[PDB]
RNA sequence: GGUUAAGCGACUAAGCGUACACGGUGGAUGCCCUGGCAGUCAGAGGCGAUGAAGGACGUGCUAAUCUGCGAUAAGCGUCGG
RNA sequence: CCCGGCGAGGGGAGUGAAAAAGAACCUGAAACCGUGUACGUACAAGCAGUGGGAGCACGCUUAGGCGUGUGACUGCGUACC
RNA sequence: AGGACCGAACCGACUAAUGUUGAAAAAUUAGCGGAUGACUUGUGGCUGGGGGUGAAAGGCCAAUCAAACCGGGAGAUAGCU
RNA sequence: GUAACGGGGCUAAACCAUGCACCGAAGCUGCGGCAGCGACGCUUAUGCGUUGUUGGGUAGGGGAGCGUUCUGUAAGCCUGCGAAGGUGUGCUGUGAGGCAUGCUGGAGGUAUCAGAAGUGCGAAUGCUGACAUAAGUAACGAUAAAGCGGGUGAAAAGCCCGCUCGCCGGAAGACCAAGGGUUCCUGUCCAACGUUAAUCGGGGCAGGGUGAGUCGACCCCUAAGGCGAGGCCGAAAGGCGU
């Protein structure tokens, strides 16, 4: 069983995402809903509806009993960077990478 | 009529990383720089298939010095026993013989010391 | 080095800290319950508490001072009226403060800071 | 104040070791709602050690 | 079998390196083009004060662009296909 | 239909030869970023490779090595134009 | 009356500090000189490149001036890298 | 920083004479494999029962070859029981390369011999697009300053209202002139922007809003100056001017 949920194009770093990310990797459902609930990232809410999401399709499109599950496979990844334009001094031109990533949430019962 | 190269180019790329796999770092990764690991890789293997000769005849001859002088000669002495007695045996088997079995070791010896004295 | 010193800075200068405290005791004595930042309610400690104790006795200068702090007639109204006898017979620890966890605009450590009151 | 040469990424990496956090597996259930809170932290719907604190 | 001593001695990976499998950014290679470049065969080589080229503003049931058109305004009339 | 914030996205269902063909949409590689697997690494110094090289993890006929990954240690070894 | 005196707006930048991938491609704080006259400013024009203007420094001529910018000779030439 | 045997260390492991042994190179010898040069016994557009020798190489000169686009071969052949590209493997040739296949792909490719190159990239402080590095670091853009309460909202320090604290007030207030062109108000949303979030905005969509005989422009006259019927001058252009 797969059950795989995704949250493509997200705003958050997949640098500072990653952090959140490793917490919650290979523990039990209701461990990291309560880690990701009581961590003070906004990485944290951006997972945890991820995880939400990927444990209502596990209740609905796949068997119940949300008990025996366990969060296998996480990874965060990088997605499309946004090109912006930041004057700087002396009329120097930087550019600023807004990056978004791509999280993904494999949770399976063994 | 234009020729376009990008297949080319991309076949010597992959023929270059392929030989330069397992390499630590970008010499591994980057062609730029893979490139020179494998020219170095060859100097280095041209280097070696001499210098493994005489490595193992270093390493030989410190076994038949080892064994000799075990056996109560020395290795210059029981090589020109050797030579005295007419006998062309190299320095791996000579290893060999003194690696595996004792009694034949002490039979060289004994026939070089015979030749010697 | 600060050794022994006391008295929070809070990014503020003497002036601001002083009115940020003066306000945020008002607020805190009219409404019986506030939240703020864990730091703040602690060294708001230290301000609002004497308030109380000096509100314990009554009298003409007691009076002008309580209102020379604080800088509010309502304020000093209630006390010497409300706040005196509800609190005469207890010495000290006029006010708890309860940690709620962090602020979502900037992760800031919160806390609800209110008087050991209003068990109606 | 500039680098002469590029960090590989196995630096990068060991560098960035110790930028992970911890959790704080130290959930408290309250003794009377039966509910998570940080540890030394009233509950979300307004509980304390057993009596409300909140009253809202 | 136990007490003591000496010697030897694996099992750890916060992270990192290699090879494999799976992912992502990325538009390179492969194929196609009503798109371009150069010629041959022929026309013509001008448009215009009975108002030229090029444009502004309007023109549909439709808020906007392209295209055509001008208050008769994505158009009107005669004769043919 | 469900999660989600009457969003975004995703997971189910269906269309479709194909949905890792879903509009950020033909074929979809590299630099770059992670996960899991096997090995090595926390007393060992330098173009990070080559020759030797014990051990470990995967399949084979035979029961010994052979095919691949790792590789402690060791002699040599100061990138390219 | 003063090409007067001290001193606001206004003009300029004499000193110090910060700012040199700065708030700014010469800026900010305090001091600083003029502030009724050779003062300044808003508006509209005139003087166009070996030429304009210049209380004259080789200064300014749209952030570029011992000869501006734009297009052409022009893919000037380079015994040089 | 010992630093004038390489060090350890050596009273012979220091120096002279002699001898016998060994290590000691890609040097020679033994074997196998490849290519050029001259000969003779023979094959005669080529093998050699052969023989001697050569094979370090920059600039440079000579010869022989591998790869790709297209054209004739070619309306022939492979190809939807799977072409090209991509991606790993096993063989094969002194080599540029060649062959077959695991999976993706989806409809083009092309044997042998010839003809032309925009015919082979690792650099030129090279050009175009993307991704790392520094680095999750500086910074988040005058040291006038926010707090509490209520409300919406999933989320409130920054969105709406009330009380406090602070700043400008010859301005950090109100009108205009020049300059912008709907940024002005309402409803509606957080796709992108605000150097963070935002329910908010000068952000996205829709709608509404600009009323002049007395305001200004317009219009009469005109200064500096421009154009300029005729006219003067100048190769033309054009310059002056009533």
């Amino acid at each position: 069983m797969e059950t795989i949920a995704k949250h493509r194009h997200a705003r958050s770093s997949a640098q500072k995402v990653r952090l959140v990310a490793d917490l919650i990797r290979g523990k039990k459902v209701s461990q990291a809903l309560d880690i990701l609930t009581y961590t003070n990232k906004k990485a944290a809410v951006l997972v945890k509806k991820v995880l939400e999401s990927a444990i209502a399709n596990a209740e609905h499109n796949d068997g119940a009993d949300i008990d025996d599950l366990k969060v296998t496979k996480i990874f965060v990844d990088e997605g499309p960077s946004m090109k912006r334009i930041m004057p700087r001094a002396k009329g120097r031109a930087d550019r600023i990478l807004k990056r978004t990533s791509h999280i993904t949430v494999v949770v399976s019962d063994r | 009529a234009r020729v376009k190269r990008g297949v080319i180019a991309r076949a010597r790329h992959k023929k270059i990383l392929k030989q330069a796999k397992g390499y630590y770092g970008a010499r591994s990764r980057v062609y730029r720089v893979a490139f020179q690991a494998v020219i170095k890789a060859g100097q280095y293997a041209y280097r070696d298939r001499r210098q493994r000769k005489r490595q193992f005849r270093q390493l030989w001859i410190a076994r038949i010095n080892a064994a000799a002088r075990q056996n109560g000669i020395s290795y210059s002495k029981f090589i020109n026993g050797l030579k005295k007695a007419s006998v062309e045996i190299d320095r791996k088997i000579l290893a060999d013989i003194a690696v595996f079995d004792k009694v034949a070791f002490t039979a060289l010896v004994e026939k070089a010391k015979a030749a010697l004295a | 080095m600060r050794h022994r010193k006391s008295g929070r800075q809070l990014n503020r200068n003497s002036s601001h800290r002083q009115a940020m405290f003066r306000n945020m005791a008002g607020s805190l004595v009219r409404h019986e319950i506030i939240k703020t930042t864990l730091p703040k309610a602690k060294e708001l400690r230290r301000v609002v508490e004497p308030l109380i104790t000096l509100a314990k006795t009554d009298s003409v200068a007691n009076r002008r001072l309580a209102f020379a702090r604080t800088r509010d007639n309502e304020i000093v109204a209630k006390l010497f009226n409300e706040l005196g006898p509800r609190f005469a017979s207890r010495a000290g620890g006029y006010t708890r403060i309860l940690k709620c966890g962090f602020r979502a605009g900037d992760n800031a450590p919160m806390a609800y800071i209110e008087l050991v009151d209003r068990s109606e | 104040a500039v680098q002469q040469n590029k960090p590989t990424r196995s630096k990068r990496g060991m560098r960035r070791s110790h930028d992970a956090l911890t959790a704080v597996t130290s959930l408290s259930v309250d003794k009377t709602s039966g509910e998570k809170h940080l540890r030394h932290h009233i509950t979300a719907d307004g509980y304390y050690r057993g009596r409300k604190v909140i009253a809202k």
